[PDB]
């Protein structure tokens, strides 16, 4: 018969979209301060008969993530102290204790020249440096990056604890979440679920091994932008954790002066008992599990009969060739080799194992050139206890003429470790009008 | 039949819940001034758009425009029970600027005229 | 149970072109590795073509003695292997076989299929 | 390619004793400290059967009697005792590197 247009509003249908999100959280320089109250119990429908497509690595809610923890970082160190004055002569010598050593020269003791409160007054001061936060001038020393940026000291009341974030959609939008197992971050997702917020997530900073994040629901998965290019990094999320422990065993003490009228400064004081280097303990055994079932995996894409091989970074800045930790305020940058050392051949190799590790005062958190910031230091004895819940691989073969491929760590990239945790949320605008042929008339 | 559960059914079931889905329709300070003016716009235009068909009084309302058959190849039934307004949105996606022209053109624009003229007479 | 199943053999005049075809049956062709081995009583066993997964973008080699003359290619949607040849020479003349590397780290023709007769006059 | 010599071309043995078959590959099959010359048993009408995979490993469903050997360049196949069941062309192969290599074929027989 004759068909007629009619109109319909609030109907189902959505568009793929990019929007802001807000954060939602449960002193401190994470995100908390500039949000709100969470949602204690965030509610999920599910969606029946629902094939709505996914890609991780185009996923905007990962450009959002990293900007609101630039923003963060630099907020904290606003009202910070500036240590300017501090680019001296700065003379030094060897510490000598009782030591177990390390590389020769790893601490120093130095002695310059500081300001006073009164601008018409000098003052005398030594402090300990570690070798990494020094470089020689020509014996006199000059800090590290004195001849590249200003550094600001970290208020000594704000932690770096991480505080877990949720993100929830603003009105006329939703979020749409992947229900789906052993799911790569790509293609269409079997089960899909509508959330108004995301499960929290802890900012986290780490190199080579990712640490605090979540888990995979069954069995190891391993996914890459561009599995051809080995030039991408490769992201594996484990099923289990493992966990490892790490301290900083040496008996720091703290003092402190006042540098101007507005200001006080915190330095290294004498170390009390013996100098130890520091390390992190992993069990053997479960990382040869764990290995175990990465290359079983691995396998799965990169077919049988292939010898599958690990070995550490060859080279580059110390920043991405070592493991990074940001705990108990001190940076910790370790080895990781004796982890990345092995040949597997026949499915198997062809108690703890304790990895040698460094600290330094002076850092660049996002690789920024002209950025710089002074941790103080922390007194007494630290350990931190921490579970591994995933790799970052690179492929450093591209092998296709024989029968070998050999992975190592990757890292430098803080997007990658985000991308694992935001894979199953998608974001969606809700539009509600749409139109029909069922047959109707309106008197006129 | 939560928010969007209605996502997955038939076109026909799906009007149902379509007052449910109405409901939920409606620097830190400027991201949450911009989602929010931006929130308001939008709806806004939508409000508008049915104010010209003179829908706006309603959640379903019909129309003085007949359907072009070319448009789409299937049967009433066929529309209502064997699809999901997802894949319909999809399928015509080519002529709704064809549609809502035609809406404002051969309804509002002669309906005005006609009933003035009965008012002034 | 793992099986290969070789077709497309059979008489050819030289000069000329055939396709060999092998279906893999009892395991996932798509996450393994290929083989194709020859045989005749003149030479004995000799190794003709491989063909690797998609991380290694699907790159082949040839043993120099057929390069060029024959071509390895599959489809993992439909679970089958192709050997293509052509310029075809009395030389070819032979048994092929369907083979896959078996063992892990230890690659060796652990599977075969009963092979198919071509021959070129 | 890498070349492989493999004798003696035929043998006879009588039943009860052992046999010998030696291959030398023109430069090491060795790699990560593991050998990867591999042995295939056949009989006519059928395709060749693993027998001996990286110089001394049973492929499975070998029987005992066939034991590997050797390292480097200096490999051989040792067969004891000789059963008629054993009657078969065998082959070396070269795994280690593309391409893969064969020849030298040996005929075992009954004596
Ligand atoms: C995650 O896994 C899925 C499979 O579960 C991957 O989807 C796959 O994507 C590839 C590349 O597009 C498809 O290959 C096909 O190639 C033919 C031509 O040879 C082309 O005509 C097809 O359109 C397609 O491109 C493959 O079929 C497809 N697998 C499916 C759909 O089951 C996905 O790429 C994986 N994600 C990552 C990041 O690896
Ligand atoms: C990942 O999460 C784990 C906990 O599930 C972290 O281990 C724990 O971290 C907290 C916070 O640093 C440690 O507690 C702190 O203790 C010091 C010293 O008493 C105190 O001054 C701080 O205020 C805070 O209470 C805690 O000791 C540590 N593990 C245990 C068993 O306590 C881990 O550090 C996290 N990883 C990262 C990279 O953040
Ligand atoms: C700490 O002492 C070490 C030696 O124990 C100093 O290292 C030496 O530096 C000189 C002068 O260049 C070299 O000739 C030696 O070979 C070094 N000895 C080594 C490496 O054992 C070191 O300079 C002192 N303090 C530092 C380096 O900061
Ligand atoms: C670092 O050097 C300073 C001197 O510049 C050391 O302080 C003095 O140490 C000597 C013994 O070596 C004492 O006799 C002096 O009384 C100290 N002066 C003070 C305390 O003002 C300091 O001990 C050195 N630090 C370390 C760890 O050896
Ligand atoms: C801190 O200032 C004092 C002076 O107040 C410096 O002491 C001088 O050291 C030089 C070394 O050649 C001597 O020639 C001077 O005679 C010393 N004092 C004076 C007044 O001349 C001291 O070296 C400074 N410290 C640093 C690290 O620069
Ligand atoms: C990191 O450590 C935490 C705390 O031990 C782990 O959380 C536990 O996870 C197990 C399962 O692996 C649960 O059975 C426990 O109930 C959890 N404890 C809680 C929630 O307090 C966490 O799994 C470890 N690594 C991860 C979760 O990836
Ligand atoms: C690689 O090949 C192995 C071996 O065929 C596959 O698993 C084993 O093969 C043996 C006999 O050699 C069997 O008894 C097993 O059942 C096979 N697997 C298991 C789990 O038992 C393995 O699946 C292959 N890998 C890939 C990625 O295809
Ligand atoms: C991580 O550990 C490896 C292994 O100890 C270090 O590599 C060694 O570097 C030294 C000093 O030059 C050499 O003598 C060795 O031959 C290296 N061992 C190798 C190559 O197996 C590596 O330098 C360490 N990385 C860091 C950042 O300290
Ligand atoms: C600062 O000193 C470092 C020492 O490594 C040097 O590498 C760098 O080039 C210097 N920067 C400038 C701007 O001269
Ligand atoms: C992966 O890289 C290859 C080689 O450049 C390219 O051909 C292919 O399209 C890429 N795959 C993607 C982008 O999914
Ligand atoms: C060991 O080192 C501590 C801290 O510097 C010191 O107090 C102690 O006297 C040293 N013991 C010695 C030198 O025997
Ligand atoms: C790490 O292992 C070393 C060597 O066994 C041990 O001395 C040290 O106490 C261990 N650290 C922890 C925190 O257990
Ligand atoms: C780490 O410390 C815990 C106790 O806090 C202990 O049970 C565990 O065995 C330690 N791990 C290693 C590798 O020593
Ligand atoms: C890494 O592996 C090689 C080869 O087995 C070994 O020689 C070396 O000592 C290992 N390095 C370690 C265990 O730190
Ligand atoms: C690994 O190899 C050993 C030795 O051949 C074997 O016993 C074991 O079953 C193999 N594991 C396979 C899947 O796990
Ligand atoms: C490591 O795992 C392999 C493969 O399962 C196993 O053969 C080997 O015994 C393990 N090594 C240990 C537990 O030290
Ligand atoms: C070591 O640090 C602790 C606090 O963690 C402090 O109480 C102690 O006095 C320091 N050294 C000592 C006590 O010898
Ligand atoms: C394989 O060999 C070819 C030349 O035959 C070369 O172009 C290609 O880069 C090689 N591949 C690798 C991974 O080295
Ligand atoms: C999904 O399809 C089934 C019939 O297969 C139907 O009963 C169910 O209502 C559908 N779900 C939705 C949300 O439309
Ligand atoms: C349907 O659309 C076509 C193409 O625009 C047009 O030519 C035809 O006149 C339309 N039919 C109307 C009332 O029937
Ligand atoms: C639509 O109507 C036609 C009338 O011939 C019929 O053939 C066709 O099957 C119908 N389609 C459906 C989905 O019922
Ligand atoms: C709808 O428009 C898209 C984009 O131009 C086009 O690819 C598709 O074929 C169109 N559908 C039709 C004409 O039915």
């Amino acid at each position: 018969e004759n068909l007629w247009v009619t109109v319909y509003y609030g109907v189902p249908v959505w568009k793929d979209a990019e929007t802001t999100l807000f954060c939602a959280s449960d002193h401190n320089v994470w995100a908390t301060h500039a949000c709100v109250p969470t949602d204690p119990n965030p509610q999920e429908i599910h969606l029946e008969n629902v094939t709505e497509e996914f890609n991780m690595w185009k996923n905007n809610m990962v450009e959002q993530m990293h900007e609101d923890i630039i923003s963060l970082w630099d907020q904290s160190l606003k009202p910070c102290v500036k240590l300017t004055p501090l680019c001296v002569t700065l003379q030094c010598t060897n510490v000598t204790n009782n030591i177990t050593d390390d590389m020769r020269g790893e601490l120093k003791n130095c002695s310059f020249n500081m300001t006073t409160e009164l601008r018409d007054k000098k003052q005398k001061v030594y402090s300990l440096f570690y070798r990494l936060d020094v470089v020689q001038i020509n014996k006199e020393y000059r800090l590290i990056n004195c001849n590249t940026s200003a550094i600001t000291q970290a208020c000594p009341k704000v932690s770096f604890e991480p505080i877990p974030i949720h993100y929830c959609a603003p009105a006329g939008f939703a979020i749409l979440k992947c229900k789906d197992k052993k799911f790569n971050g790509t293609g269409p997702c079997p089960s899909v679920s509508t959330v108004q917020c995301t499960h929290g997530i802890k900012p986290v900073v780490s190199t080579q091994l990712l640490l605090n994040g979540s888990l995979a629901e069954e069995e190891v998965i391993i996914r890459s932008e561009n599995i051809t290019n080995n030039a991408k990094n490769i992201l594996v999320q484990l099923n289990t954790p493992v966990q490892i422990n790490c301290t900083r065993p040496n008996n720091n003490t703290v003092k402190s002066i006042r540098i101007g009228p507005g200001q006080a400064f915190y330095y290294t004081g004498d170390i009390i008992g013996d100098i130890r280097q520091a390390h992190c303990n992993v069990s053997k055994a479960t990382w040869n599990e764990t290995l175990g079932k990465v290359v079983k995996q691995l396998r799965k894409h990169f077919g049988n009969n292939t010898i599958i091989r690990f070995a550490q970074s060859s080279g580059g800045d110390l920043e991405v060739t070592t493991h990074s930790f940001n705990c108990g305020g001190e940076f910790f940058y370790c080895n990781t080799s004796g982890l990345f050392n092995s040949t597997w051949i026949s499915n198997t190799s062809v108690d703890s194992i304790t990895l040698p590790c460094r600290i330094k005062q002076i850092i660049n958190m996002w690789q920024r050139i002209g950025q710089a910031m002074y941790a103080p230091p922390i007194q007494g004895v630290i350990r931190c206890v921490s579970n591994i819940t995933g790799l970052i691989l690179t492929r450093d073969g591209g092998s296709t003429n024989s029968t070998t491929e050999t992975f190592r760590p990757g890292g430098g990239d803080m997007r990658d470790n985000w991308r694992s945790e935001l894979y199953k949320y998608k974001v969606v605008k809700i539009e509600p009008l749409g139109v029909a042929p069922t047959r109707c008339k309106r008197r006129v | 039949l939560g928010f969007l559960g209605a996502a997955g059914s038939t076109m026909g079931a799906a009007s149902m819940t379509l007052t449910v889905q109405a409901r939920n329709l409606l620097h830190w300070g400027i991201k949450q001034l911009q989602a929010r003016v931006l929130a308001v716009e939008h709806y806004l235009r939508d409000q508008q758009l049915l104010g010209i068909w003179g829908c706006s009084g309603k959640l379903i309302c019909c129309t003085n425009v007949p359907w072009n058959s070319s448009w789409s190849n299937r049967n009433l039934s066929e529309i209502w029970d064997n699809m999901t307004w997802l894949q319909w949105d999809k399928e015509i996606s080519n002529y709704t600027q064809i549609i809502y022209g035609l809406l404002e053109e051969s309804q509002n624009q002669q309906e005005k005229n006609e009933q003035d003229l009965l008012a002034l007479d | 149970e793992v099986k290969l199943e070789e077709s497309g053999g059979g008489l050819v005049q030289a000069g000329g072109s055939m396709k060999l075809s092998c279906v893999a049956s009892g395991f996932s062709l798509s996450n393994y590795w290929m083989n194709w081995v020859r045989q005749s009583p003149e030479k004995g066993l000799e190794w003709v073509a491989e063909i690797r997964l998609k991380p290694q973008n699907y790159a082949t080699h040839y043993a120099e003695s057929v390069k060029g003359r024959f071509s390895i290619s599959r489809d993992d949607s439909r679970s089958t292997v192709y050997l293509q040849m052509n310029n075809l020479r009395a030389e070819d003349t032979g048994i092929y076989y369907c083979t896959r590397p078996g063992y892990y780290g230890h690659y060796a023709m652990d599977y075969w299929g009963q092979g198919t007769s071509v021959t070129v006059s | 390619d890498i070349v492989l010599t493999q004798s003696p071309a035929s043998l006879a043995v009588s039943p009860g004793q052992r046999a010998t078959i030696s291959c030398r590959p023109s430069e090491s099959v060795d790699n990560y400290g593991i050998s990867f010359m591999n042995w295939f048993q056949q009989k006519p009408g059928q395709p060749p059967k693993l027998l001996i995979y990286a110089a001394s490993n049973r492929g499975s469903g070998v029987p005992a009697r066939f034991t590997g050997s050797g390292s480097g360049t200096d490999f051989s196949l040792n067969i004891h005792p000789m059963e008629e069941d054993d009657i078969a062309m065998y082959f070396c192969q070269q795994s280690k590197e593309v391409p893969y290599t064969f020849g030298g074929g040996t005929k075992l027989e009954i004596k």
